[PDB]
RNA sequence: UUGGCGGAAAGGCCUUGGGUGCUUGCUGGCGAAUUGCAAUGUCAUUUUGCGUGGGGAUAAAUCAUUUGUAUACGACUUAGA
RNA sequence: CCUGAAAAUGGAUGGCGCUCAAGCGUGUUACCUAUACUCUACCGUCAGGGUUGAUAUGAUGCCCUGACGAGUAGGCAGGCGUGGAGGUCAGUGACGAAGCCUAGACCGUAAGGUCGGGUCGAACGGCCUCUAGUGCAGAUCUUGGUGGUAGUAGCAAAUAUU
RNA sequence: AUACUGCCAGCUGGGACUGAGGACUGCGACGUAAGUCAAGGAUGCUGGCAUAAUGGUUAUAUGCCGCCCGUCUUGAAACAC
RNA sequence: AAAUUGUUGAAAGGGAAGGGCAUUUGAUCAGACAUGGUGUUUUGUAUU
């Protein structure tokens, strides 16, 4: 019995993998999960997160 | 004919079957259970005494709210009856079994009722009439009496090393 | 001699229990002539065997044994807890257990 | 196909055992055990037999021989935990026990084929027992009544408590 | 035999029989969590049956293992059995219940020749 | 250590003896109680008479036959007191009472065998002097026991029989102690003396 | 085996004398072993079921019939070679 | 402490009981034991991470570290099972498919799955997906059947039969 | 001096439970060093058995616990349905 | 098929029976390792 300051087993609230089944998309994420883990440049980290986004979260540019 | 659970051999046995017999099933079961395991001659004489009220069939399972009698003291129970219909259906089958045994060539002196069994046959619907114009079922309980009569009739020792050493020890020490 | 007792006897008093909950894993053994827990400290680790007469021969012998060992003292009355390979049948409450002197400390 | 397939097949190889930092340091005995003491066997064939402790073998066992001419316990090894040491001791500066070791007690090279499904003391054992017992008996005669004491068996009588007994 | 594995313990062996499955014949034996407002099983009272939990989950290194240490793999024909030829140590073959007696003998003959352990060698033998 | 131990009831308390007895029964020791009518109860005699009459007041209203059997014999009032100190409703409790036998006087074969007291439950040792104690024999007498006199007229027979036993036993103890004294002051006896015996 | 005593649940106790086995009260002499380092390492005490070989004795009850001091039925109470 | 102190089934410090207490007051230690706390193992969830230059089944994978785990209404996730559809296993099957029974075995926490034995006679499965008239203990549920009650109540108006 | 309180990177003895991981890395100690090690988790030796022996299923017994489920309800074993 | 019933067999039963933790007892059940195995002269060289 512990005083739970915060909720337990709560998920981070962020996508970890693309909910989409697109096999070619998962190839890009597979590459960039490698790049983000094996480069300290925040560019790979931010682009990896932006690939997980949904259709409305990726608005056309 | 797929008889009941028999512990005998078909060679030294004779059988009689009766199906859809319009007899009180509950009264028949008690009649069958009474003679169960008796030699045929004494059982046949038993039933004759039952008609003439010299002896009473002990009612052991289906016995609720039936009156007491002195003739049940033979069987150790205070509840016994003389069901005439159930008996005459049984001795008719005993005579059939005896004839079957004679036909198969079995000794008359050693013949005993090894297995006797009663089962509830399909029950014939009728129509009683109760108060306030209500109809209720008024139905029989026929019996599938079956019985078979038969003639009468008349490991590795492991040890441990300690144990085997012990069994050798006591042999050699007390000679 | 007339006495071949290489062991010391004990009584299987009861399971380790609360007021209304028992634990069959831990048995309580009361030793003869033992009163203080300090005195019972000599019996820690000793092997306990419960010996009972079986129905049929099991291993070329009519007897059977359930082995155990004293694990800790229990209270101030010299009752010692015992852990058995297979727990006591719970019918032997107040029965006799044999408590040998090995593993000998002295 | 009755069962479709396992996609991930476990590897058949055996993983090498991690290096073990568990050496075999020599075993110490209880301070009450001195070569030449009179032990009290507690377990096995010879329960309750007083014996004489002779040599601490490398097998972490005890080479005891309560003189065979007295109690019948042969030259045999026992376990240091199933024996009770006693304050009494006997002089053993006249018995040779150097040749005693593990393979002198090597029972029999048993293989899975030489197994008897149904169910002769070595001359070397007896003669080597004699030359030892000659030294044990010769020394034991100086102290009185100990030969009788060693001959007799030990038992826990009624009403005496081993927790408060001194051996 | 099988490749080395830790001593397998089920962590629970008695089957989780449904509440009152003995009491009422209509209540099947298979487990159904009692979801009543007053259910003592749901409320986890002392002295009542244990409901299945995730704590009872077997060791992941010893899951789907028969006590012999082999994972049950259910084979029906020769070619499916040819799949395990290099995995004798980990998988054991079980011939399906609908494989004919004349067809088991070729499987059993092939399995013993390939070292595959079969856990029902006596199934549907004629003698 | 005895396979069965015979407890004398003279000078004991019903409660304190019962609890000691009840524990020893469950532990497995077999106990037979003798001279239960010589039991004592702390509290003046009339106080306990009310305490029993209040107990005798409890009868199953609709059928007094099946109610609490208010036994009056000293053996059974003590037996009642020991029940409730043991879970007699279960098999373990039933086996415990089976190992218990409570008697009036000292019936054979327990007459010719060593009686035992519980020092821990004695009236002398546990009651502050001056406190009124109630004899169980006098209590049972009032509450309905009809054999208080006959067990008395027979205990007198047994006591003189046991008294003659101790007459010849004390004569033997003189004989054996005289032999021990004569066989003392000897080289063997002196060596045992310095030995520890 | 002389006797006794013991009726509370006696079923036990005591004694005379004799034979018998052992005797560690003292001194000897011979055997122990392989149960292989422990595995209670089995020795008790109830109840019968088959048989050995002696002893001892050689019926009742119930049903059925009947009687009514009894009685719903049982039961009870009678009588009947 | 006593009187004050009287309620109706028999009766309640829980009971037995307890009198230098086993009561009241107080203090000392010793001791007992919760699913509490500590440590370890395992399950699961979450979190933070490691893991691709001929090197690993090619990553919802594997692994490491850590913290937690109650739960109705309710929410979400991963799964099991049923009727049928597309594909596949050139799947199984009259030498026996389905079904049914099995205080016989095994797997899974479980939904369930598998195997053995018996009856049985003609179709039926595993996996990837699709679809739904898809999972029952209750609804004074529907239909069918069967029980205890129970060989019981009762088969006694109309004078009566031998 | 001793009591009490406290400290020891003081020693030592006994007892219980646990052996998770599976090449190597690392921290470190002792070693002049070579190396060994109680240093990022148990090894060594011995014995018995090799099957109902351990274990499982089931039935029973015992110790303790266990109210009859669904639902309405603040509240269900309810003399609520 | 189940309810339900009979027979046989097994088991238990002092105002319930049934269930859980644990073990006894009885009944019943799978596993070892007895591995092609540190090889061992083929009776005109694949049994170690």
């Amino acid at each position: 019995g512990i005083d739970h300051t915060s909720k337990q087993h709560k998920r981070s609230g962020h996508r970890t993998a693309p909910k989409s089944d697109n096999v070619y998309l998962k190839l890009l994420v597979k590459l960039y999960t490698f790049l983000a883990r094996r480069t300290d440049a925040p560019f790979n980290k931010v682009v990896l997160k932006a690939l997980f986004l949904s259709k409305i979260n990726r608005p056309p540019v | 004919a797929r008889y009941g659970a028999t512990s005998t051999n078909p060679a030294k046995s004779a059988s009689a079957r009766g199906s859809y017999l319009r007899v009180s099933f509950k009264n028949t079961r008690e009649t069958a259970q009474a003679i169960n395991g008796w030699e045929l001659t004494k059982a046949q004489k038993y039933l004759e005494q039952v008609l003439d009220h010299q002896r009473a069939i002990p009612f052991r399972r289906f016995n609720s709210s039936i009156g007491r009698t002195a003739q049940g003291k033979e069987f150790g129970v205070t509840k016994a009856r003389w069901p005439a219909k159930s008996v005459k259906f049984v001795q008719g089958l005993l005579q059939n079994a005896a004839a079957n045994a004679e036909a198969k060539g079995l000794d008359a002196t050693k013949l005993y009722v090894s297995h006797i069994q009663v089962n509830q046959a399909p029950k014939q619907r009728r129509r009683t009439y109760r108060a306030h114009g209500r109809i209720n079922k008024y139905e029989s309980s026929p019996s599938h009496i079956e019985l078979v009569v038969t003639e009468k009739e008349e490991k590795v020792v492991r040890l441990t090393s300690r144990q085997r050493g012990r069994i050798a020890a006591q042999k050699r020490i007390a000679a | 001699a007339e006495s071949h007792r290489l062991y010391v006897k004990g009584k299987h008093l009861s399971y380790q229990r609360s007021k209304r909950v028992n634990n069959p894993n831990v048995s309580l053994i009361k030793i003869e002539g033992v009163a203080t827990p300090q005195d019972a400290q000599f019996y820690l680790g000793k092997r306990i065997a419960y010996v009972y007469r079986a129905s049929k021969e099991v291993r070329g012998s009519k007897i059977r044994v359930m082995w155990g060992k004293v694990t800790r003292t229990h209270g101030n009355s010299g009752v010692v807890r015992a852990t058995f390979r297979n727990n006591l049948p719970a019918k032997t409450f107040g029965a006799s257990v044999r408590i040998f002197l090995y593993p000998s400390n002295i | 196909s009755a069962q479709k397939a396992p996609k991930w097949y476990p590897s058949e190889d055996v993983a090498a055992l991690k290096k073990t930092r568990k050496a075999a340091r020599p075993q110490k005995l209880r301070a009450s055990l001195v070569p030449g003491t009179v032990l009290i066997l507690l377990a096995g064939r010879f329960r309750g037999k007083r014996v004489v402790y002779l040599k601490h073998l490398e097998d972490n066992t005890l080479l005891i021989s309560g003189p065979f001419k007295v109690n019948g316990v042969p030259l045999r090894r026992v376990n240091a935990r199933y024996v009770i040491a006693t304050s009494t001791k006997v002089s053993v500066e006249g018995v040779n026990v150097e040749k005693f070791n593990v393979e002198y007690f090597a029972k029999e090279k048993l293989t899975k084929k030489e197994k008897k499904e149904a169910k002769e003391i070595k001359a070397e054992r007896v003669e080597d027992q004699k030359v030892v017992d000659k030294a044990l008996i010769a020394e034991i005669k100086k102290t009185p009544l100990l030969k009788q004491y060693l001959s007799a068996s030990f038992s826990l009588k009624n009403g005496d408590k081993p927790h408060m007994l001194k051996f | 035999a099988s490749l080395p594995h830790p001593k397998i313990v089920k962590k629970h062996t008695k089957k989780f029989k449904r509440h009152h499955s003995d009491r009422y014949h209509r209540v099947a034996e298979n487990w159904r969590k009692q979801k009543g407002i007053d259910s003592v099983v749901r409320r986890r009272f002392r002295g009542n049956i244990s409901q299945p939990k995730i704590g009872y989950g077997s060791n992941k290194k010893t899951k789907f293992l028969s006590p012999s240490g082999h994972k049950t793999f259910l084979v029906a024909n020769v070619k499916d059995l040819e799949t395990l030829t290099m995995h004798t140590k980990t998988y054991a073959a079980e011939i399906a219940h609908n494989i004919s007696a004349k067809n088991r003998v070729v499987i059993l003959a092939r399995a013993k020749a390939l070292g595959i352990k079969v856990t029902n060698p006596k199934g549907r033998l004629a003698l | 250590v005895e396979p069965v131990v015979v407890i004398d009831g003279k000078g004991h308390l019903v409660g304190r003896l019962a609890s000691v007895v009840a524990k020893q029964l469950l532990n497995g020791q077999k106990i037979v109680v003798v001279r239960a009518e010589e039991l004592n109860i702390s509290g003046e005699f009339f106080r306990n008479k009310l305490k029993y009459h209040d107990f005798l007041r409890k009868a199953t209203a609709f059928n007094k036959t099946r109610g609490p059997f208010h036994f009056r014999a000293p053996s059974r009032i003590f037996y009642k007191a020991l029940r409730g100190m043991v879970s007699h409703k279960t098999a373990r409790g039933k086996a415990a009472l089976e190992r218990l036998k409570v008697f009036e006087g000292i019936p054979p074969p327990y007459d010719k065998k060593k009686r035992v007291v519980v020092p821990q439950a004695l009236r002398v040792l546990r009651l502050k002097p001056g406190r009124k104690y109630t004899t169980l024999g006098k209590l049972s007498t009032s509450v309905g026991w009809k054999y208080e006199d006959v067990v008395a007229k027979l205990e007198a027979k047994r006591k003189v029989s046991s008294a003659e036993y101790y007459a010849k036993k004390r004569a033997f103890t003189k004989k054996v102690a005289s032999a021990n004294a004569t066989a003392a002051e000897s080289d063997v006896a002196k060596q045992l003396a310095a030995l520890g015996y």
